[PDB]
């Protein structure tokens, strides 16, 4: 999971 | 927004759509390319091809279970492009590049047309 | 093999599937969550959820145009997860995390369940 | 395009  | 994003989600979805295609699950169309038949999902074809997008948004053609491609279309070139639609991988070879590029132009798959043009230019 | 791969292909396919969903094109099921209705593509739901994969591979349920979820399922939690299926982006907030995690457990979306567990653990 |  990432900060887009 | 303040959303978080799962990096591998799109690839995982496409992998599962290809697994459904391999097991012939919820395929709703057969693409006829001369003597050859290819089963697929209309939504995936539309998502990958400007030609299929136009065909399946048409109020009469959206309901057809069989689509016949132009007789000049090569079945192997179509097969390679169908595999690309469901996997992101293109089996481009000296022996098939001309058929793949012509099929990609017909199907309106601009990124495939672009790489074929570049691969041909390098060989000239 | 000796294939070349188009990095953005899976993301581009998912973007187009979400555009078809927004315009209600070739959607073949309505998911009923108490008073709320959500139109979707069966193939995308199966590709994202262990629960929908089991439902639409069932020889009788594969043909249903309406699926009713358990009354304990929260419509907002479902909406957030449906948006995630079609975009890879999860709108996870303090006010919805419990409903999102419970809906993800029910839908069998293990990567969502995992991030919800981690976000909850950090707040404890 | 890349070599996967
Ligand atoms: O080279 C390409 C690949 C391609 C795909 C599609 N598909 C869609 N485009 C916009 N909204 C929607 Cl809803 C879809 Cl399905 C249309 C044109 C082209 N051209
Ligand atoms: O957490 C998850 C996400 C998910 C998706 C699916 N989907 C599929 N799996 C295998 N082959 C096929 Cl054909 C599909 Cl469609 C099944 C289980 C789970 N669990
Ligand atoms: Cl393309
Ligand atoms: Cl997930």
């Amino acid at each position: 999971w990432v900060i887009p | 927004d303040s959303c978080i994003q799962f990096t591998r989600h799109a690839s995982d979805v496409l992998l599962n759509l290809n697994r459904l295609r391999s097991r012939d699950i919820l395929t709703d169309v057969v693409i006829v390319v001369s003597r050859e038949q290819f089963r697929a999902h209309k939504t995936v074809l539309m998502a990958c091809s400007g030609l299929f997008y136009s065909i399946f948004t048409d109020q009469l053609k959206c309901n057809l279970s069989v689509i016949n491609l132009d007789p000049e279309i090569n079945p192997e070139g179509f097969c390679i492009l169908l595999d690309f639609m469901y996997t992101s991988r293109l089996n481009l070879r000296e022996g098939n590049i001309m058929a793949v590029m012509a099929t990609a132009m017909y199907l309106q798959m601009e990124h495939v047309v672009d790489t074929c043009r570049k691969f041909i230019k390098a060989s000239e």
